[PDB]
């Protein structure tokens, strides 16, 4: 029911920032019952909740609803929302590889 | 959803 995908996002510079062109929800500090994208409503994982049309994530193949398992090898299955955000937005990293699962 | 915060990155 879930298929593994590997995407390689090349961030886009927007002013001082490097951006990925998507949004995330979830995390072990959040209420998993409110995540509309998961199969199991106790799943506290990080999910892609929106993708910017024409942005880096879209070009790389990311899709709304994808569950993020790893970012550049870092486990994303049991992290807080803020930890996930920080891992995805390291200013020093222009390329981020995401391991995701897709229903 | 107010109870499903999301972050833009």
């Amino acid at each position: 029911t879930a298929v593994v995908q590997r995407v390689e996002i090349h961030k886009l510079r927007q002013g001082e920032n490097l951006i990925l062109g998507f949004s995330i929800g979830g995390g072990i500090d959040q209420d998993p019952s409110q995540n509309p994208f998961s199969e199991d409503k106790t799943d506290k994982g990080i999910y892609v909740t929106r993708v910017s049309e024409g942005g880096p994530a879209e070009i790389a193949g990311l899709q709304i609803g994808d569950k993020i398992m790893q970012v550049n090898g870092w486990d994303m299955t049991m992290v807080t929302h803020d930890q996930a955000r920080k891992r995805l937005t390291k200013r020093s990293e222009e390329v981020v590889r995401l391991l995701v699962t897709r229903q | 959803n107010s109870r499903f915060p999301t972050s833009i990155i």
